[PDB]
């Protein structure tokens, strides 16, 4: 029932640029309830941020995020070639559709 | 489907073994009834208890495998009658009778 | 316990037989399954089907299309409507009381039939 | 009993006597003895061996959330 | 954390698959074994989790009645059996260990297995 | 056991991040391990069992090394089908090849007597007296006590038995209801009578297996082999459940509130288990959580002797049998639930009973 | 291995010539350890 | 132990009382 819409767009960008990604939550939840995922083309997804601010092990420093209530946001400062893949916002149980970067 | 021999013959004072065999009898009790010509049937072998399956009188029943034998100690001329076994299928879907055995006294 | 039947008796082919059965001097009709059987001349007994006071009913697999069974009518009654009866299949019809000995909680299936304890006087029908 | 009471308007009679009054329940009692000694030693080192209320020679800094007597008591 | 999943195969209408998520090298008992369905080039879905010390399982409302999730702790291998598959069951299937496994108490799926792309 | 009310005091209680549950669990483990040290160990009894039908009960014949070690004696015993696994008619006692079965000692009762918890020197226990207190958050007025009330350490799975009733209203609690891996506790303010019984007329036979070691078995049931049943009343139940439904309407987005049976799982969690007079019942609850007048909701039950609760890898427990019948009258004062997830739409929330994670039974 | 031993009649009970050690079927016999003397030395309190 | 040569290593075959006590 917790609806997790995601912003449109395909982000036709080159390496070295930035990227702003966002995910919306349908109820007033704290920051601990939302996480972000890299979705690779045909490989196992991995976790970056759990709790909307705490980074995970084996992850570079270029990814940061914040948000409380609604309109949670992820920002990447330097898009390496491997970072041009899909990105998912995970709730308790319902995953996200996934905003696209080319 | 139940089946039993058409007839069994025994002299007065000895014992006859009417046998009844079928498929569901390895799991369910086998009741027996006695019918005279014209008169209504009566209950001769009943299930008094869950486990003992006992009897009280000259009639008795012995179970083994897929066949049940009605055994009548002390046959008399009055006991000359048809005998019908009954079993109640694999599940409780329908009751069903056997072909009947006519006990004749010599 | 006594069972007394009532019907036309003289039934022709392609007609619906009807045979009601009054039950008398029975303290607890609820705890006995009530069934019909038949015996034609020279043939073994054939089971028609049984009903209970809960409402559960079960008929013979290769007779059910013809027969249906009636319910309680204050005075303990149960009947047998046999549509499309033929004169090739007649016989002597009996009411019967498949008694039930209950040994545990009847909801959990903790009961077993005592057998056809009592039998009606029977009526010959054509 | 005076947990929700304001500071203005009992320590020795009621609360302080309740600090000493298998291996598990022996460890918890040795630990009770250690905490009573680790508080009584602190008081003895602050010149408060036999008394419960002590005025001390340390002035109250303005940086330790300075509040008036009316606001506090 | 080592998770070694099984291989996929197209299953005709009415068959039954039994995919496995054989684990190694950690406390298997004190570890949920959530299952996750990847729709083809689409968003993920939560099949269900299985506490392996008691088998206490909770599936999703979509697949409630069509799936069953057994676990074996002796060989520390969890299972997931799916009956009555249709042709619309085209997806990939992974097993994720999380939900207080990591520091945060909320569902934070870190380690993932090998994938299984039963169509 | 002194109590003193604390006026004008508000404290942020937390039922879930408590430590007395994590100490009560370990103290139950410690006392159950200590109490089963001078008791029989059924390692010699792990032998091939020639088991035939006596139903769910098997007549098993086997041989043993008697008190004179160079002599073997053949004995018989009635074992339930849940207490044996095949290896034909050859069986072995369940969990022999993974655990060391330990017979629960006769002449030492394992009754859950009330247990108070008294704080040590230098500490205190605060009790929250607010009637509508769900388990988390501030409390209107509290009370410092030395010793807690009598806490019966009951063992259950889906219905909390012989607990403490809520004073005024039904009390529902979770860490986070939108999280689905977290059991929802519901406290009834009105007790529901539940009378349950094993109606089999057992005869206990003693088997000597060593110097002073005795092994008590069932043997020669007398009369009908009847089924253990657990009666609840359809009057008070579904009234209490309708009240629970009304209360669970408010703590979520508006949706229809209605109940489903338990999911798949170990007979230890799929059925309301407990312990009555040392006999372990496993009563199915499919007749309670499946959709209204006076009657009875008679539940089938399966008796299990070899049980391993609070699952310790390498330990089991053979609960000895009792002659005659027993009866099990208790007071349901609680209910453990969980919530199915998914994008199921239709605006109906399906709540199933949940079991395992034994600490919940002492969080209540 | 077959062995022999002299046992007093008070230390065995019959079950003929077949016997068993007394209090086997009620108690767990424990041999008193050699090389550890059980002398009642004086004990102060 | 019925031990033969496989060096300082011996291949030893022997029998045991398995988890079912009346089977070797
Ligand atoms: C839960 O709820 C249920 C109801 O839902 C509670 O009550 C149970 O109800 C059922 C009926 O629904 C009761 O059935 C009755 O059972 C007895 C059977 O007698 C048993 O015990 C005798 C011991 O002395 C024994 O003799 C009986 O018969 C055996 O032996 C004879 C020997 O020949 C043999 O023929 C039999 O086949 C048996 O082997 C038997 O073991 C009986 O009293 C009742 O029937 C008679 O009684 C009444 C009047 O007395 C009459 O109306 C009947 O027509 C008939 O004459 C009936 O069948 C059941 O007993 C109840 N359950 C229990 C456990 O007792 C149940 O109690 C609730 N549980 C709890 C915990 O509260
Ligand atoms: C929830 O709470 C209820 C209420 O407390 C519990 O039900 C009680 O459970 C106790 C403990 O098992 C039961 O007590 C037992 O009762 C038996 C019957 O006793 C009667 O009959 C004997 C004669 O046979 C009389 O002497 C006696 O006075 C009674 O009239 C006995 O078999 C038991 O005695 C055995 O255990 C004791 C240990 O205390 C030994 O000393 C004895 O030697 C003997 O082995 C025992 O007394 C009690 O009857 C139950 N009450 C009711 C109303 O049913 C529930 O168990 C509890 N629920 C859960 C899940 O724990
Ligand atoms: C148990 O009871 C406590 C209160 O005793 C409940 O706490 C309540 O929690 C909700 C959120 O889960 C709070 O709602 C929101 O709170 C924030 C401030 O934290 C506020 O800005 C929002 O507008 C909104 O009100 C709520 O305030 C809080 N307290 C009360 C008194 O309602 C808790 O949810 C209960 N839980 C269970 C499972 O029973
Ligand atoms: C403590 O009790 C007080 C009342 O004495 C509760 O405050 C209100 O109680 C009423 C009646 O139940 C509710 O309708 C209100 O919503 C409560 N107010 C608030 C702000 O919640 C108080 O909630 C109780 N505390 C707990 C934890 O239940
Ligand atoms: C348990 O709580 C329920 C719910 O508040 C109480 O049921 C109410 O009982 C009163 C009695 O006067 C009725 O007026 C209300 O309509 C009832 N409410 C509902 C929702 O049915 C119940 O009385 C409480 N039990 C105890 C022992 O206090
Ligand atoms: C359970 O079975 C035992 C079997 O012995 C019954 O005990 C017998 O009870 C009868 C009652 O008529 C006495 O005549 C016997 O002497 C008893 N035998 C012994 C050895 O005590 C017992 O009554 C049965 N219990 C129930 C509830 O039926
Ligand atoms: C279930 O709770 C009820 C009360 O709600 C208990 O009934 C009381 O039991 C005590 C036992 O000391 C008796 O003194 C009272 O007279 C009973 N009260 C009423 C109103 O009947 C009942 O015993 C509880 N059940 C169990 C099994 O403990
Ligand atoms: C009913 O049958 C009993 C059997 O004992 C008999 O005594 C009684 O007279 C009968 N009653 C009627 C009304 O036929
Ligand atoms: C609580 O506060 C009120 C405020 O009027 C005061 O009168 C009362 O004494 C306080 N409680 C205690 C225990 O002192
Ligand atoms: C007390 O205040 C003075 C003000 O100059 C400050 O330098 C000093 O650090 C303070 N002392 C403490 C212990 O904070
Ligand atoms: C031995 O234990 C395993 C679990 O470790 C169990 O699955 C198996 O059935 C047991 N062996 C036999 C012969 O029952
Ligand atoms: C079990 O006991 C029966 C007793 O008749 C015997 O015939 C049978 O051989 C036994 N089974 C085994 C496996 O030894
Ligand atoms: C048990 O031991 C006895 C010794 O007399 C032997 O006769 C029997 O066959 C053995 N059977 C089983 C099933 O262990
Ligand atoms: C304070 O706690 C006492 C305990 O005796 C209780 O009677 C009283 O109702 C509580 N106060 C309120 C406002 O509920
Ligand atoms: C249970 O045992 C008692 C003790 O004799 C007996 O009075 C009662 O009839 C028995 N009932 C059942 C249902 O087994
Ligand atoms: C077994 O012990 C009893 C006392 O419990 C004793 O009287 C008896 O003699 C012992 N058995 C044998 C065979 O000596
Ligand atoms: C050891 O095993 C071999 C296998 O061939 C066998 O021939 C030999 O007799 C065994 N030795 C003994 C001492 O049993
Ligand atoms: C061990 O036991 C088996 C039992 O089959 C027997 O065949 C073998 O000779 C025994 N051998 C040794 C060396 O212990």
């Amino acid at each position: 029932e917790i609806v997790l819409t995601q912003s449109p767009g395909t982000l036709s960008l080159s390496p070295g640029e930035g990227a702003t990604l966002s995910c919306r939550t349908s109820q007033s939840l704290s920051s601990s309830s939302l996480a972000w995922y890299q979705q690779k083309p045909g490989l196992a997804p991995r976790l970056l941020i759990y709790g909307a601010s705490i980074r995970a092990t084996g992850i570079p420093d270029r990814f940061s995020g914040s948000g409380s209530g609604t309109d949670f946001t992820l920002t990447i400062s330097r898009l390496e070639p491997e970072d041009f893949a899909v990105y998912y916002c995970q709730q308790y149980e319902f995953f996200g559709a996934g905003t696209r970067v080319e | 489907e139940l089946t039993q021999p058409p007839s069994v013959s025994v002299s007065p004072g000895q014992t006859a073994r009417i046998t009844c065999s079928g498929a569901p009898l390895t799991s369910r009790f086998t009741y027996w009834y006695r019918q005279k010509p014209g008169q209504a049937p009566v209950l001769i072998i009943s299930r008094s208890s869950q486990r003992s399956s006992g009897w009280s009188g000259r009639f008795s029943a012995s179970w083994s495998g897929t066949t049940v034998t009605l055994t009548i100690r002390g046959v008399q001329a009055d006991d000359e009658a048809d005998y019908y076994c009954q079993s109640s299928d694999t599940s409780d879907s329908y009751k069903m009778f056997g072909g009947g055995t006519k006990l004749t006294v010599l | 316990v006594q069972l007394r039947e009532s019907g036309p008796g003289l039934v022709k082919p392609s007609e619906t037989l009807s045979l009601s059965c009054t039950v008398s001097n029975d303290s607890r009709p609820s705890d006995h399954s009530w069934t019909w059987v038949r015996q034609s001349p020279g043939k073994a007994l054939e089971w028609i089907g049984d009903i209970h006071y809960n409402g559960a009913t079960t008929y013979n697999p290769s007779l059910r299309s013809r027969v249906r069974i009636e319910l309680d009518q204050s005075i303990p009654r149960f009947s047998l409507k046999m549509t499309s009866m033929t004169a090739a299949d007649t016989g002597m019809y009996y009411c019967a009381r498949n008694a039930i000995r209950i040994y545990g909680v009847v909801a959990l299936g903790e009961w077993f039939h005592y057998g056809m304890d009592v039998w009606g006087q029977g009526t010959a029908v054509t | 009993g005076a947990a929700g009471s304001t500071m203005g308007a009992v320590q020795t009679r009621q609360l302080l006597s309740g600090f000493v009054q298998g291996i598990k329940q022996l460890q918890t009692r040795v630990l009770a003895i250690e905490r009573y000694l680790e508080v009584q030693q602190f008081l003895g080192l602050w010149g408060c061996s036999g008394k419960a209320i002590c005025c001390t020679a340390v002035p109250w800094n303005t940086t330790w959330s300075n509040k008036s007597e009316q606001e506090i008591w | 954390v080592q998770l070694v999943q099984s291989g996929a195969e197209l299953k005709k209408p009415g068959a039954s698959v039994k995919v496995s998520c054989k684990a190694s090298g950690y406390t298997f008992t004190d570890s949920y074994m959530h299952w996750v369905r990847q729709a083809p080039g689409q968003g993920l879905e939560w099949m269900g989790w299985i506490n392996p010390n008691y088998g206490a399982t909770n599936y999703a409302h979509k697949f409630q009645g069509r799936v069953t999730m057994t676990r074996d702790t002796s060989i520390t291998t969890a299972y997931m059996e799916l009956n009555r598959l249709r042709s619309d069951d085209t997806a990939v299937y992974y097993c994720a260990r999380g939900n207080f496994l990591r520091v945060d108490y909320t569902w934070d799926f870190q380690h993932w297995g090998q994938g299984t792309l039963v169509t | 056991p002194q109590e003193m009310v604390l006026e004008n005091v508000t404290e942020n209680f937390n039922m879930w991040k408590n430590n007395m549950v994590d100490q009560m669990h370990e103290d139950i483990i410690s006392l159950w391990d200590q109490s089963l040290k001078p008791c029989v160990q059924l390692t010699p009894l792990c032998v091939t069992l020639n088991c035939t039908d006596v139903t769910g009960i098997k007549n098993c014949s086997f041989n043993i090394t008697t008190e004179v070690r160079d002599k073997k004696k053949k004995v018989h015993a009635l074992f339930y089908r849940l207490d044996i696994v095949p290896i034909s008619t050859e069986y072995i006692l369940i969990n022999c090849n993974t655990s060391v079965i330990t017979q629960i000692c006769p002449k030492v009762s394992f009754d859950p007597i009330p247990i108070h918890y008294c704080a040590p020197a230098g500490y205190a226990i605060l009790k929250c007296n607010n009637k509508t207190f769900n388990g988390t958050g501030p409390c209107n007025n509290v009370s410092t006590i030395q010793c807690t009330h009598g806490i019966k350490p009951v063992v259950s799975t889906q219905l909390l038995l012989n607990g403490s009733l809520a004073e005024e209203d039904i009390i529902i609690s979770s860490e986070n209801m939108m999280d689905n891996t977290k059991t929802i506790i519901v406290h009834f303010n009105e007790s529901v009578g539940i009378e349950c019984t094993r109606p089999n007329n057992n005869t206990v036979e003693s088997i000597r297996i060593g110097p002073g070691q005795t092994f008590y078995v069932t043997g020669e049931i007398i009369g009908d082999i009847r089924q253990a049943h657990c009666n609840i009343s359809k009057g008070n139940w579904s009234k209490t459940l309708q009240r629970v439904k009304e209360k669970l309407k408010k703590y979520y987005h508006n949706k229809t509130i209605k109940f489903e049976p338990s999911s798949g799982g170990d007979l230890e969690i799929t059925t309301h288990s407990f312990n009555c007079r040392g006999e372990f019942f496993y009563c199915y609850t499919s007749g309670l959580f499946n959709e209204g007048t006076n009657g009875t909701i008679t539940l089938p039950c399966r008796i299990k002797q070899i049980v391993n609760m609070w699952q310790k890898v390498g330990r089991a427990m053979y609960a000895p049998p009792i002659a005659g019948n027993i009866t099990c009258s208790s007071n349901i004062t609680g209910l453990l639930l969980t919530r199915d997830g998914g994008r199921g739409t239709n605006g109906t929330e399906t709540f199933r009973p949940a079991g395992g994670n034994m600490k919940d039974n002492w969080r209540s």
